[PDB]
């Protein structure tokens, strides 16, 4: 049974733009279809990494639920999770991707944080983040308070240590600033290990599913 | 917030390296997020593409081009640098520098340079430069208003840049096109109003500045 | 490789005007499209960037619009500082290439020149030749009839004219007139006069000197 996607993106839907609940949560399907100019995908402009590999990979699916991996109310309590952009704007007001969090500093501090996620769900587990890179160096201190930062996510098969690129762009949406979104697999057993001081748009929500 | 100013001959002659140099002021070149790249527009055509630079090393030239022109970046003097080798006629334009900032979401690699410098234009000829003569276009005869100018005459190649009082006369200005006399030498004349109240008391000078004769002229304009 | 076709080359349109500029990609490059404003002197500056997302600085009356093989760049009511020449890029492939460029113009209210005369210096008459000068300042339309007259007879072949581009403000051009004579034609008359034609002018106007005056 196929999977229309209306007018969201691949990207859209995975990732829970607000301009994305609109559409009948599927549990399987064959093949994935797909305008070819979606509006809503990714609302807050940037580079997701790895698109097409990810269309394939996910273009036949048996099984397929979304699932809580870091509770947005339990996870953070040493950071602000509420920050949302206009240009993730739902039914007028600003918001933000429902399976992501803007992670942000809280009390002056952006404290090193460390959190891990082992796969105990007999299914193959999609796990996507963002890192966020701000037009300039005031922003930078803004959200994360240090000009130095650092995030660096490792499992068994994914290891890479993104540092933000700080500087001026062309305007997306009235954005300067960018998120480039990442994504890696998790095997039933292996575990992904995330930290950060900084710049990560951490994962909220991720999915459990097969593909026969 | 970024400035990218221009440099070079102004006169090449046929077979031989034309060199140009963007000063780039207001970043480092070293920031591995930009890449800087060289633009051409050739006398009444379109705009063509040079190559892209990062600082980490990625080069890409345009394949019309790929074996003539090479860049290369001196961080000792925060610049850039465009050579282009075995020049023809064909080679004469303006050559624009430029800086981008990677965005592979919204754009392939090195391709969106949204900054640009105003340009330098490069003439591939094997006659020499000559400066201009500057000769004064003096008020005389005007119903409240009065205007006076400088008669830039006599000099190639192209262009000269015309100022009134170092830059600080901008209200009113107005600099003609050159036009190619029948000398093969080009002319051109700039014009300035200004009250007829200042004429008395308030001195003007038109500032001809000259590149590829390296010659630059100021001259001053009296009433009558 | 990617070849850029805009269209059209060149336009003319009133003040508050809806001016709309297509442009044509040689296959299909998705949204990743620019759009870049080129005013006369000045640095070229990206308006548009990714078919639709509008620059800062830009006005808000520049909009894109398009994906796949046609695009849009709409000025919804025209300015006079909007002249320019604007230009399409495609970012799709590399070699990022761009179209040959729309070359706008305004057009605005009959705005007759002021005239003013330039005799030729002494300086230059040592050299043996003189230039004459016929200023015709701040009109439009750019249609204009400059015909010299040397002790009342017409020139021909031995004047040159020159036009502004047009103003970024006050949409008017500016036109130079130079009447080049060796310096022994220039002594051989007394009246030298500049008769200027145009729109703006119920009737013909003429400026004078009589050389050694």
């Amino acid at each position: 049974a196929p999977l229309q996607l209306g007018n969201c993106s691949v990207a859209g839907w995975i990732l829970g733009n607000p301009e994305c609940e609109l559409l009948i949560s599927r549990e399987s399907w064959s093949y994935i279809v797909e305008k070819p100019n979606p509006e809503n995908g990714t609302c807050y402009p940037g580079h997701f990494a790895d698109y097409e590999e990810l269309r394939e990979q996910l273009s036949s699916v048996s099984s397929f639920e979304r699932f809580e991996i870091f509770p947005k109310e339990s996870s953070w309590p040493n950071h602000t999770t509420t920050g949302v952009s206009a240009s993730c704007s739902h039914n007028g007001e600003s918001s933000f991707y429902k399976n992501l969090l803007w992670l942000t500093g809280k009390n002056g501090l952006y404290p090193n944080l460390s959190k891990s996620y082992a796969n105990n769900k007999e299914k193959e587990v999609l796990v996507l983040w963002g890192v966020h890179h701000p037009p300039n160096i005031g922003d930078q201190r803004a959200l994360y308070h240090k000009e130095n930062a650092y995030v660096s996510v490792v499992s068994s098969h994914y290891s890479r240590k993104f540092t933000p690129e700080i500087a001026k762009r062309p305007k997306v949406r009235d954005q300067e600033g960018r998120i480039n979104y990442y994504w890696t697999l998790l095997e039933p057993g292996d575990t992904i290990i995330f930290e950060a001081n900084g710049n990560l748009i951490a994962p909220r929500y991720a999915f459990a599913l097969s593909r026969g | 917030q970024v400035q990218l100013e221009e440099s070079g001959p102004g006169l090449v002659k046929p077979s031989e390296t034309l060199s140009l140099t963007c000063s780039v002021s207001g970043v480092s070149v070293t920031s591995d997020i930009y890449y800087w790249t060289w633009i051409r527009q050739p006398p009444g055509k379109g705009l063509e593409w040079i190559g892209y630079i990062f600082y980490n090393g990625d080069t890409n030239y345009n394949p019309s081009l790929k074996s003539r022109v090479t860049m290369s970046i001196d961080t000792s003097k925060n610049e850039f640098s465009l050579r282009l080798t075995s020049v023809t006629a064909a080679d004469t334009a303006v050559y624009f520098c430029a800086r981008g900032t990677e965005d592979l979401g919204y754009c392939s690699s090195g391709s969106c340079p949204n900054h640009w410098g105003q340009g330098t234009l490069v003439t591939v000829s094997s006659a020499s430069t000559k400066g201009p003569s500057v000769f004064p276009l003096a008020p005389s005869s005007s119903g409240g208003t009065a205007a006076l100018g400088c008669l830039v005459k006599d000099y190639f190649p192209e262009p000269v840049t015309v100022s009134w009082n170092s830059g600080a006369l901008t209200s009113g200005v107005h600099t003609f096109p050159a036009v190619l006399q029948s000398s093969g030498l080009y002319s051109l004349s700039s014009v300035v109003t200004v009250p007829s109240s200042s004429l008395g008391t308030q001195t003007y000078i038109c500032n001809v500045n000259h590149k590829p004769s390296n010659t630059k002229v100021d001259k001053r304009v009296e009433p009558k | 490789d990617i070849v850029m076709t805009q269209s059209p080359s060149s336009l003319s349109a009133s003040i508050g005007d809806r001016v709309t500029i297509t442009c044509r990609p040689s296959q299909n490059i998705r949204s990743f499209l620019n759009w870049f404003q080129h005013k006369p002197g000045k640095a070229p500056k990206l308006l548009i960037y990714a078919a639709s997302n509008l620059q800062s600085g830009v006005p808000s009356r520049f909009s894109g619009s398009g994906s796949g093989t046609e695009f849009t760049l709409t000025i919804r009511s025209l300015q006079p500082e909007d002249f320019a020449t604007y230009y399409c890029q495609q970012s799709y492939n590399t070699p990022p290439t761009f179209g040959q460029g729309t070359k706008v113009e305004i057009k605005r209210t009959v705005a007759a020149p002021s005239v003013f005369i330039f005799p030729p210096s002494d300086e230059q008459l040592k050299s043996g030749t003189a230039s004459v000068v016929c200023l015709l300042n701040n009109f439009y339309p750019r249609e204009a009839k400059v015909q010299w007259k040397v002790d009342n007879a017409l020139q021909s072949g031995n004047s040159q004219e020159s036009v502004t581009e047009q103003d970024s403000k006050d949409s008017t051009y500016s036109l130079s007139s130079t009447l080049t004579l060796s310096k022994a034609d220039y002594e051989k008359h007394k009246v030298y006069a500049c008769e200027v034609t145009h729109q703006g002018l119920s009737s013909p106007v003429t400026k004078s000197f009589n050389r050694g005056e």
